[PDB]
């Protein structure tokens, strides 16, 4: 499975953007403007129509995935054990071969 | 593909280059309060797990039982095995009893 | 020695975040709120995160009786017994602490988890989950047998210890407040008690952020006032609910409890089918007490495969 | 939604009298999709309810 | 009155012929129709995941 | 004479035995277990046999 991480937004009430790549795999480098959020308090911050929301996020593997896992392989030349019994005149034994 | 199987295509356990190819796409947020608003497709993993079926054990072309720890098959019948086999001369008895 | 390793958690005052459906309203600030989900037992077992944390007495401890709860910027109180998650079907408590829940369950269409506060309300909400459990094995139940047969499968086991994974812990936001804006003469006052509240104005010079100071901005107005409060005290869980500043975010490790291990599991074993066979053919009648699972396959080299459910009486051939 | 449809309260004392009635309480969704739970983020499209005064 | 927003369907286009696989997570409603003359409308729910050609 | 014929109820002390899923645990003791149920009515009666009387 996969998990997707996805930190806390980022809300900067200046209006300048910031953008940003690092190589950790498939951000989705999105930025937007003229957000207006709202909070409990009601509201924070004055300004409006002009802030940044800085939101990314990423996938990683998952906690279980030691256990959970499924594995893939390859078929090749194969090899056949054999249990063989053999008996004879007061003589009465196993072995492999 | 994205859904279909093995979404995650990650190497050997050691977690290294964890490809991904989920499909993310970010939404602009809202004005009613803060959002992260994004797509993400359902890991093919836990449909390919939920639709499963039929396993391979129900499927040898010779009731052949299929065990799993060195991934092996067990007691089915296919040809015939040759034997060449050398006797020692003292493990029997002479023409005159 | 067994209540040290709770020293993690002086990190208090979760969040009060927002979440769809208040049960009643339409839409509500609770200080419970549905996060992400895990499922992956091979029993039905879920795994359910919440901001409040449980066992809580202002500090370490473990007990079955105590549930503190958070409305506003204060702590408060209530009792855990009251506490209640069901889905479609009663969805039963196995054990929990911290912040997260497991619990049997039945299947449904929907996750509610509710708990009494301290007085005379139930608030609570709901949220959008679909649970359709694989049973281990071919014959589906939800009752554990009276007979059967063990065939392992994977759980959640009850202890406290610490795991490999981790959730992240950051400095809280500033949360504003307009409760602080006490208009009496014409003047602007700024209240005590949260203390610290960052300040910014265009009502004119004076626009520093006052930190526990009774400052009084004069001859202003409330509208141009947009104060929040700060505490920089004790640091918090990072959700997609509430903002951030950018820094490395001093990612805080609290271990993830209830890992998942190996354990043996009872399955239940259907009747003898009767059987009355003839000349070349074969006919089985069936008596299933629950929709299981039927198969044969051909020893030749065609193994001409079939599998069907089976949960009725039907003759076979 | 149910098929039938039961009210009930405590009395002064200790009973919980009630009755119930058929009623095939089946509502038609709004929009082309189903639902139990109004989407975490959405979009909206105009309906109508009652009013709470 | 708010509404859910399924994802977006996985398009693979041909030639002279569309392919596409659906993941719902409720049962929705897909319908398609032609620009030409003979509309030939068409209207059928989806519950699980399937591929529509 | 009204409560009479419980005397016959003189038999004691109801048992405590094994019984499938208690909830909180997979095997459990418990006061209550369910013994072979009775159902031989014709509108929905259910019978249920329990130790504790
Ligand atoms: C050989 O010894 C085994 C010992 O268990 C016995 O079961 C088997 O019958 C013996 N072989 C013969 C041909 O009697
Ligand atoms: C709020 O603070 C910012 C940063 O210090 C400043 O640029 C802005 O002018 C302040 N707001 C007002 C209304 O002065
Ligand atoms: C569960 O069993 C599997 C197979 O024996 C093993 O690989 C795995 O480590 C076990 N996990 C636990 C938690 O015991």
């Amino acid at each position: 499975e996969y998990k997707t991480v996805v930190p806390s937004p980022y809300i900067k009430c200046c209006g300048t953007s910031e953008c940003r790549s690092m190589e950790r795999p498939d951000y989705q480098c999105q930025v937007y403007t003229g957000v207006y959020p709202f909070m409990w308090g009601g509201a924070y911050c004055f300004c409006d129509t002009e802030n940044t929301q800085l939101s990314e996020a990423y996938v990683d593997r998952s906690d279980v995935c030691k256990h959970d896992h499924a594995a893939a392989y390859k078929a090749h030349t194969a090899a056949m054990k054999a249990t063989i019994r053999i008996s004879y005149g007061n003589l009465n034994q196993t072995t492999t071969a | 593909q994205p859904g279909r199987f093995g979404d995650i295509q990650s190497r050997t356990v050691e977690s290294k280059d964890l490809y991904a190819n989920t499909a993310l796409k970010l939404s602009r947020p809202s004005s009613g309060t803060v959002h992260v608003p994004y797509t993400q497709t359902p890991s093919g993993f836990k449909y390919w797990i939920k639709e499963r079926g039929t396993s391979l054990n129900d499927k040898a072309p010779f009731g052949c039982v299929i065990k799993t720890n060195p991934v092996r098959a067990e007691n089915c019948a296919v040809g015939n095995i040759p034997v060449s086999m050398d006797i020692p001369d003292s493990a029997f008895t002479r023409v005159i009893d | 020695s067994v209540t040290k390793h709770f020293n993690v958690y002086k990190a208090t005052k979760p969040y009060l975040a927002y979440c769809a459906d208040c049960g009643d309203g339409q839409f509500c600030y609770s200080p419970v709120a549905i996060e992400k989900i895990r499922d992956e037992a091979s029993d039905g077992m879920i795994k359910i995160q919440v901001a409040a944390q449980i066992g809580i007495n202002k500090g370490g401890t473990h007990e079955h009786n105590k549930i503190r709860y958070i409305a506003g910027h204060d702590m408060k109180e209530a009792n855990r017994d009251s506490l209640q998650v069901h889905t479609s079907g009663v969805c039963a408590i196995r054990g929990t602490m911290g912040h997260f829940i497991v619990a049997y369950c039945p299947p449904g269409g929907e996750l509610k988890v509710q708990f009494q506060d301290a007085e005379s309300h139930t608030q609570a909400c709901k949220v959008q989950y679909k649970h359709a459990p694989a049973p281990v094995g071919r014959e589906k139940f939800t009752v554990r047998p009276h007979f059967g047969i063990e065939v392992p499968c994977t759980t959640y086991q009850l202890t406290t210890a610490p795991t490999e994974e981790e959730i992240d812990m950051h400095t809280p936001p500033d949360i504003p407040d307009i409760t602080l804006l006490s208009q009496r003469s014409g003047n602007v006052k700024i209240t005590a008690g949260g203390k610290t509240i960052r300040y910014n104005c265009t009502c004119g010079s004076g626009n520093v952020g006052t930190t526990s100071s009774d400052k009084t901005i004069n001859s202003c107005k409330i509208a141009q006032c947009h104060a929040a409060v700060t505490n920089h005290d004790k640091w918090q869980y990072t959700s997609s609910f509430v903002p951030r500043a950018d820094q490395l975010s001093r990612k805080g490790k609290v271990h993830v409890p209830f890992p998942l291990t190996n354990s043996t599991c009872r399955v239940p074993l259907a009747r003898a089918p009767g059987v009355t066979y003839g000349k070349r053919e074969l006919t089985v009648k069936l008596h299933p007490d629950h929709p299981t699972l039927l198969t044969y396959r051909s020893l030749g080299a065609d193994p001409r495969p079939y599998e069907e459910w089976i949960d009725r009486y039907v003759e076979r051939t």
